[PDB]
RNA sequence: CGCGGGGUUAAGGUGCCGGAGUGGACGCUCAUCAGACACCACAAAAGGCGUUAGUACAUCUUGACAGCAGGACGGUGGCCAUGGAAGUCGGAAUCCGCUAAGGACUGUGUAACAACUCACCUGCCGAAUGUACUAGCCCUGAAAAUGGAUGGCGCUCAAGCGU
RNA sequence: GGGAUGGCUUGUGGCGGCCAAGCGUUCAUAGCGACGUCGCUUUGAUCCUUCGAUGUCGGCUCUUCCUAUCAUACCGAAGCAGAAUUCGGUAAGCGUUGGAUUGUUCACCCACUAAUAGGGAACGUGAGCUGGGUUUAGACCGUCGUGAGACAGGUUAGUUUUACCCUACUGAUGAACUCGUCGCAAUGGUAAUUCAGCUUAGUACGAGAGGAACCGCUGAUUCAGAUAAUUGGUUUUU
């Protein structure tokens, strides 16, 4: 018979299976859609997570309660030494992708 | 219009249903017993709770006798559970206390004993008009 | 606004500019819409729609027949009885229902179980059909009450129809004369179909040939009270 | 043909005339022929013709057919 | 076992089981006229009688206001009173002259003020506690009616400190 | 019942050139050209006479025979569109807030764009893009009138219906709130 | 305030359709003969109780929404008597309350019978009997429901007259300028026309004098005959003159 | 309805043996019952049924009626 | 009904799974989960502006059905009633004239009128139609709860239905 | 020793009379008969009439499904002025709560809320945990019985205690293709939800009381995925 009291699901089925990642480095599943009218640019970069710290921000958010006031926010520092470009891969379109 | 105020930022709720707070005005009541919180959501087994500036429904357990038979709207002006403001300041008061109001937010009493919270003062203009000190 | 303000606005400003043509087009599509409803609705909604449309066709046909026949009391009553609502008014001493479905004792009574052990005593029987217990009734003690006639199934009145006068009156029950299935059922006063009961006919105003007032007569139950919640009877006249 | 226009039954007093009106017109014309000396033919083309009532009233000694 | 449920033809089914004469009816009417109530007498066995012919009729005021509503509806229906096909033109008034209207209006105002004062003399409140509903449950009253159906004598017990308070009318 | 032969005829004016190939009808006149693919209907086209187009169905059911009337009316509407044109006059009416209608012609697409503002005091800007070949003009003879003209009756009437349907009064009594843009006249340009 | 918050009153057939659709669609419908008899009894008892509760809440809304003429100001009481025949008003609401009580009694009787019913067929017959008797009782209310819906619409469109405030009451014969005066001093949209009895109901407008709110009441005209010959249209004006403590402006055309 | 994008549970046309046997048994029982009711039927039935006749759209109906008159006169003369 | 070889059939089948026909003739049906082993129930004299075949009655070049252009009148604002009510809030009557035809009116409308519209008639046009039933096939004619069943794929001048 | 009604059901009563299109019948004018109709079953009252457990349910945790939709989204109609609604349609995407009450069919009250919809997968018997129907042995009271004892009953206390197997599920390795790096994407899963405030605007609308919405802006509720700068908590940093 039915549940006497309704309750939503614990957890999301979108993130199944709850297994270990197949690689240590994160995979870009999708890149932004190419527009040939745009100037040439790169879509991604790498860095190393160093830690986090605290800031004070001077907020300019009209309509908000903390507008023209100071707010304390958490921020994460990513150490980013410059990358080195060493290669070029070409991709064609096929009926299999 | 229900008594839940608009333009309130998220804060740590310190007073669930069943909590007895002090009565900070001179309406005659000495304490307020929470039985409901305005604007509370629906969730299984979760007790409704409110913070400073929230409206609750409270009965009087101790005080003037003709106040003891009704359920009054009240605004929580002080809480003892520490909470954070947007300037990064964590703070708390030494007691939990509220004031009896009507659903329009106007106070039953005429004076407030002790300080009130900035959230309560900014959300209810009559409490800011009847407060002697705002912290 | 006050009083007929929508009518005043209607007079001062008119309609929307497309209202007449729009209603004309909708009334024109109404036939296709009816056919789509007839062929596309499902379930109880479709059944109710079909029944309603059948009724509409019947009254439409009646109206057309009356318009075709445009160009073409029963019993004698006195003038003081004219224009009032009068009833229509329509050896072998056989009852109108000579035979009904027989009721076995297993259907008639159910076993009431007693005791605290897993094995229960089963000597009590509960009467599962409506009964008439009579006046000045006091229930037997529970230690000596084999037959249980529950209070919620007890009846005192019946809707009795007079075949000659064509009137149905609610009358008190005087006694149960004969249950056709069992003399035990007659003794218990069970009110089932085909049962002969005695009814109080004082309200019907029956006077005998000697001038006496007949206030008790016989009726036969013509329904199933256990299924209907009411006792319906016809006077044996 | 299941798909057809629903013919409207008019719940009004006046019915269609039929052949009886034609025979009545025949009999009226054939009985008004021997009673008069002249038979004029007149035309009212692309006209409202509601003044023929006034013409009939003014020529009360004549007979007018407009069938 | 399913029995044969059959009713034989019989002349007794078509006769009058109980009859009464007019003299007997008049005697019983006089008997109820001279009836008095005695607390020290008990009823042991009722007499089967046509009580609708012996009991006196209801009061004329009761018999008139019992039928006033249907009488008004028969005199003038709902559709002729108010609606798109209403034909009502004159109202029903309790006054006939201007002086009667003035007196009726001032009496109506006085009565309205008096009723307002009576209602005035007579935050939301908390719900009544469920303990004060005790003694009114369906199980308890099933028990009471079961005992009443079972018993011939009923001892109604009253506290001597509050007899009319504890009396169950 | 299957009918052996059914025939329809379309007269063609002298200033019209009609080319039908593989049931693709191209109609040319003074006002331009119109094109319609009618390959979803089984029909035989022919020239039965100078200036008459014949339509035949052989061994067709009643439905197939009846479709020829639709084809006849569609081709006649194409002919009327390339000779006289089609014109829909719409009127916008208001009670309190004047309806602000701006008509522009987009450069890269070539279609007209109609912007509607202040409809019952709303701050949103409604924008309707016309079908190609439809010209919209704010009238100067009368007050609060748009004129949509073209060769395609389908395009002109659909653009008029789009303008009519974008300005719907919502959640208000339509007996009291009469605001909107409605088609007032339909006819030919010439 | 007014009387615009009365919920709409359906006809008898619409009432039956609404209640039976609620019973059919807000409860489960599938019961099986092979189930336990307690389960079958619970199913049909729930059907009967839900039907009665829907009827009871609709009837109680109708009863508690309409004005109580015993509790009104005498002006409002006499105005409602002129407009709607207070006798018919009270008879209609009494019929509604009597039907509500009878439906509750039928529900209690058939629930008590369903406590003792022994099979699904008998339970079904008892449930259908209860629902049919309720439908018959609703069908016997055809004319009061139509009358009460009409009265509800008229009450919703009635103007709001405060009987204990500052008020000008304009009276007289027709065609003397009463509505012209009320239009000139207030914002009320009372029509002005040259024919007699243009105004057939009480109209009210408002004005400000020395920072105070005054209400002005335009009335239908009154003719010169005794009150037994006055119709309802003139008796609205007579009621206003008789029960409203006002400043009377009697208009005359010389 | 949203049947195309979101269809519901299909209705099975696959019968079961128990349902087939029950339907056949009930059909045979109904046949026997209507045979019994036809035997005990109280309704009046004509000895000779009302014959529909000759269709109007038959082209030779009139000459057939001419014939029918000819055999009735011939039988009257012979008898 | 012994163990085998060959031949021929019954019931049932021949689009593939599967041996045998995308066999032949004439038709019918398009289903938003058709139908293919149905007969019983739902279920009724049931509802369909689906599609075809019939039966009966009726109109029709003396012009039928549909349309378009016009007429749709006079006694008369018929009687009673109503603050008002003129065909059109109601109650009851419902006739005559002119007629080619027009109701003491079918609806919209007016406070009441006015005005429009319908019934009916004439002009234009042009040849077959209207109504009600019957028989087929198709749709609806009530359904819950894991994802599934004409055995499955699938099949639409069939690989469905009748012979 | 033997055992452990079902293509059922759903929304509209029964009895009695009358009418009745039609079906029959026209050597008998009977009989069936939908649609209906008529009889029985308080002037808004009363509150001094609650009418019988043989049939037993719960609660927790948790997953999914149905739609017969309570709310949210869109649409049709209503004297629907506005506001708030009512009736109905498509729709299961997403939610559907916190408590009191056992001198009792535990069902009804209270509040919060957008709303606090109804069911199935058990109850057409049935090993998760734990309370009532419920009932071994001890004991008491009431009824019956001469008694052993039994019950119309009421009360108290009271023994079942797997998993390491197969499968399913959740995770984790992995042989064969030399090892490794960078990738593709068949298929399976899939995610967000509701309210409030500022503005529009005291504007449209309204006699008055009152009183919206689109676009734009800012927060919060429920859910989901992460994280430890800060604040709390935790201390075998012994
Ligand atoms: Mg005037």
């Amino acid at each position: 018979s039915h549940r006497k009291y309704e309750a939503p699901r614990h957890g999301s089925l979108a993130f199944l299976p709850r297994k270990r990642a197949a690689r240590h480095r994160g995979r870009v599943k999708s890149f932004p859609k190419d527009d040939p009218k745009k100037p040439v640019h790169l879509t991604a970069a790498m860095g190393y997570k160093a830690g986090m710290t605290t800031i004070v921000r001077d907020l300019d958010r009209p309509g908000a309660k903390a507008h023209k006031k100071e707010v304390v926010e958490a921020v994460t520092i990513i150490d980013c030494p410059p990358m080195v470009v060493v290669g070029l891969v070409g991709y064609i379109e096929t009926p299999r992708g | 219009k229900r008594g839940a105020p608009g333009g309130k930022l998220k804060m740590t709720l310190g007073l669930p249903v069943g909590a007895i707070m002090n009565c900070a005005d001179n309406s005659g009541a000495r304490n307020l017993y929470i039985i409901a919180v305005k604007g509370a959501g629906a969730r299984l087994n979760r007790l409704p709770a409110g913070g400073v500036g929230d409206m609750v429904m409270a009965t009087v357990k101790k005080g003037k006798p003709e106040l003891r038979k009704k359920v009054h709207p009240a605004v929580i002006v002080r809480q003892a559970k520490p909470w954070k403001r947007f300037d990064g300041v964590f703070l708390y008061f030494e007691d939990n206390a509220g004031v009896i109001v009507n659903p329009k937010g106007e106070m039953k009493g005429s004076a407030i004993t002790g300080p009130v919270g900035k959230e309560a003062a900014e959300l209810w203009p009559r409490i800011a008009s009847n407060a002697g000190v705002v912290m | 606004p006050q009083n007929e303000y929508i009518e005043r606005h209607r007079k001062l400003h008119g309609r929307r500019l497309d209202a007449e043509e729009r209603a004309r087009k909708k009334a024109a599509r109404e036939g296709h819409k009816n056919s789509e409803n007839a062929q596309n609705l499902r379930g109880l909604r479709a059944k109710l729609y079909a029944k309603q449309r059948h009724a509409q066709k019947i009254q439409m046909r009646k109206a057309i027949k009356q318009h075709e026949e445009r160009n073409v009391p029963s019993d004698p009553i006195p003038s003081y009885l004219l224009d009032r609502a009068n009833p229509t008014t329509a050896a072998r001493f056989s009852v109108p229902i000579p035979k009904v479905r027989g009721i076995s004792e297993e259907e008639m009574f159910k076993v009431v179980k007693t005791g605290k052990k897993t094995h229960k005593k089963g000597w009590k029987r509960i009467v599962t059909k409506p009964t008439f217990v009579g006046p000045d009734f006091t229930r037997r003690p529970v230690k000596y009450e084999r037959f249980i006639r529950p209070m919620g199934l007890r009846y005192k009145k019946a809707n009795v129809t007079h075949p000659t006068l064509n009137v149905t009156v609610q009358l008190p029950i005087l006694s149960v004369k004969k249950n056709p299935s069992n003399p035990l059922y007659t003794q218990l006063g069970v009110l089932t179909k085909g049962t002969i009961i005695e009814v109080n006919v004082s309200d019907l105003g029956i006077v005998t040939a000697s001038g006496k007032i007949a206030w008790g007569r016989y009726a036969q139950i013509t329904n199933n009270p256990e299924n209907d919640g009411c006792v319906n009877a016809v006077l044996l006249v | 043909p299941k798909s057809k226009r629903a013919r409207v039954y008019h719940l009004t007093q006046v019915n269609k005339k039929g052949r009886e009106a034609k025979e009545r017109l025949f009999s009226n014309i054939r009985e008004t022929i021997p009673k008069y000396q002249h038979c004029f033919v007149f035309s009212v083309d692309n006209m409202r013709n509601n003044y023929l009532k006034d013409v009939r009233h003014e020529l009360n000694d004549c007979r007018i057919f407009f069938g | 076992e399913v029995p044969k449920a059959v009713i034989e033809p019989n002349r007794k089914w078509f006769t009058n089981t109980r009859v009464i004469s007019q003299d007997t009816l008049q005697s019983f009417r006089e008997a109820m006229a001279e009836k008095q109530k005695d607390p020290y007498t008990v009823l042991l066995k009722s007499n089967k009688l046509p009580m609708s012919l012996i009991r006196d009729g209801p009061k004329l005021e009761d018999g008139l206001k019992k039928h006033q509503a249907k009488m008004t509806i028969e005199r003038e229906p709902f559709s002729e009173t108010f609606g798109p096909k209403a034909q009502r033109k004159r109202p029903k008034l309790s006054f006939n002259t201007v002086d009667e209207l003035a007196g009726y209006s001032e009496q109506s105002l006085d009565s309205y003020h008096a009723r307002l004062e009576e209602k005035k003399l007579l935050s939301v409140a908390t719900a009544k506690e469920a303990i004060f509903n005790k003694g009114t449950s369906k199980r308890i009253w099933n028990e009471l009616y079961k005992v009443i159906d079972s018993s011939d004598v009923i001892l109604h017990v009253l506290d001597a400190r509050d007899p009319l308070g504890t009396r169950c009318r | 019942m299957r009918y052996i032969h059914s025939e329809e005829t379309i007269p063609v004016p002298e200033n019209v050139k009609v080319s039908i190939k593989s049931r693709l009808v191209t109609v040319e006149g003074p006002r331009g050209k119109l094109q319609k693919d009618l390959s979803h209907i089984a029909v035989n086209f022919s020239v039965v006479k100078k200036g008459v187009i014949g339509l035949e169905i052989h061994h067709g059911s009643r439905k197939d025979v009846a479709a020829l009337r639709t084809v006849r009316t569609i081709i006649n509407n194409m002919i009327i569109g390339v000779t006289k044109g089609f014109k829909y006059k719409m009127r916008y009416v208001y009670a309190h807030f004047p309806i602000n209608v701006n008509v522009e012609k987009n450069a890269e697409t070539g279609c007209y764009e109609v912007e509607i503002r202040n409809f019952i005091g709303e701050k949103i800007v409604r924008k309707v893009v016309m079908a190609p070949g439809v010209e919209v003009e704010i009238s100067k003879a009368q007050k609060d009138e748009l004129i949509l003209s073209g060769n395609s009756l389908e395009a002109v009437s659909q653009s008029a219906a789009d303008i009519q349907q974008i300005c719907k009064v919502r959640n208000k009594d339509i007996r009291k709130f009469l605001d909107g843009i409605y088609v007032s006249e339909k006819g030919n340009i010439v | 305030t007014g009387w615009k918050d009365i919920p709409p009153v359906p006809t008898a057939q619409e009432f039956i359709d609404i209640v039976l659709s609620r019973t059919q669609r807000r409860l489960p419908t599938q019961i099986r003969p092979g189930f336990k008899i307690s389960r079958i009894r619970a199913f049909y008892t729930r059907k009967v109780k839900f039907t009665q509760e829907t009827c009871s809440e609709k009837f109680g809304a109708i009863i508690s929404s309409f004005p109580v003429l015993s509790d009104q100001h005498p002006f409002h009481r006499d105005l409602m008597n002129i407009l709607y025949d207070a006798d018919h008003f009270k008879v209609a609401l009494g019929q509604i309350s009597t039907a509500k009580n009878l439906i509750e009694t039928i529900s209690r009787d058939y629930v008590r019978l369903l406590k003792y019913a022994q099979s699904l067929y008998q339970c079904k017959q008892l449930k259908r009997a209860a629902l049919g008797r309720m439908a018959t009782l609703i069908k016997r209310l055809k004319d009061p429901l139509i009358y009460l819906d009409q009265v509800r619409q008229h009450l919703a469109r009635l103007p709001d007259i405060n009987p204990t405030t500052r008020t000008l009451l304009v009276a007289g014969f027709p065609n003397v300028g009463k509505s012209s005066f009320v239009r000139s001093v207030t914002r009320a949209d009372t029509p002005v026309e040259p024919y007699a009895f243009t105004t057939k109901s009480l109209f009210v407008g408002h004005l400000d004098y020395k920072y105070l709110r005054y209400q002005v009441i335009d009335t239908p005209g009154i003719l010169d005959h005794p009150l037994e010959e006055m119709n309802t249209i003139e008796m609205q004006s007579v009621t206003a003159l008789a029960h409203l403590r006002a400043a009377v402006l009697y208009f005359m055309d010389i | 309805a949203g049947t195309i994008n979101k269809p519901k549970k299909p209705t099975s046309k696959r019968k079961t043996t128990r349902l087939r046997a029950k339907i056949s048994k009930r059909a045979a029982e109904k046949k026997r019952k209507e045979r019994k009711l036809a035997r005990k039927n109280p309704e009046w039935r004509s000895k000779l049924k009302k014959d529909p006749g000759i269709p109007n759209l038959f082209p030779y109906k009139e000459r057939l009626l001419q014939q029918i008159e000819e055999e009735r006169i011939r039988r009257k003369e012979e008898l």
